[PDB]
């Protein structure tokens, strides 16, 4: 976090359900949207940091 | 211009139907002023509040 | 009653999601009631794999 | 060290979404069907319901 690292991420579909079905995370909390409803929608990019 | 008493009949409706039209633009601390993106972001339990 | 996975004890309220949620059991979303659970390995773990 | 809790390290993957007014370069898995003209319906575009 001295340096944290951004990828732009563009050009594709995606599937966001495979990442909140996963057992993996101890938190997956968003914000202005609720985690059911990101396979509905379309973004003009992402940023994954 | 003798006629302002008349002319004031109806910009004063005009008026008062645009403020009321342009009021559904406003949040009033919501999210979004536009009803459908609360519904298609946002899940019940949630959207709800907004 | 039932046991569940520790860690999935977070599903068993109105408005969850998941697996458990989804496929083995749902609370309505205006649920009037209480949910109780407890650490349960001193009894219902086996002594390898249960 | 892989012995400390709090203390541990913890990795993160912040997703930050953009919603302009250009068209849209992520989408949910959500599959597209034809369009019908000059009929009631309900409708999304991009993610636009």
């Amino acid at each position: 976090v001295y340096a944290w690292n951004r990828k732009r991420i563009s050009n594709c579909v995606a599937d966001y359900s495979v990442l909140y079905n996963s057992a993996s995370f101890s938190t997956f909390k968003c914000y202005g949207v609720s985690p059911t409803k990101l396979n509905d929608l379309c973004f003009t990019n992402v940023y994954a940091d | 211009s003798a006629l302002g008493k008349l002319q004031n009949v109806v910009n004063q409706n005009a008026q008062a139907l645009n403020t009321l039209v342009k009021q559904l633009s406003s949040n009033f601390g919501a999210i979004s002023s536009v009803l459908n993106d609360i519904l298609s972001r946002l899940d019940k339990v949630e959207a709800e509040v907004q | 009653s039932f046991v569940i996975r520790g860690d999935e004890v977070r599903q068993i309220a109105p408005g969850q999601t998941g697996k458990i949620a989804d496929y083995n059991y749902k609370l309505p979303d205006d649920f009037t009631g209480c949910v109780i659970a407890w650490n349960s390995n001193n009894l219902d773990s086996k002594v390898g794999g249960n | 060290q892989p012995t400390n809790v709090g203390y541990q390290p913890y990795r993160v993957v912040v997703l930050s979404f953009e919603l302009l007014h250009a068209p849209a370069t992520v989408c949910g898995p959500k599959k597209s069907t034809n369009l019908v003209k000059n009929k009631c319906v309900n409708f999304n575009f991009n993610g636009l319901t």
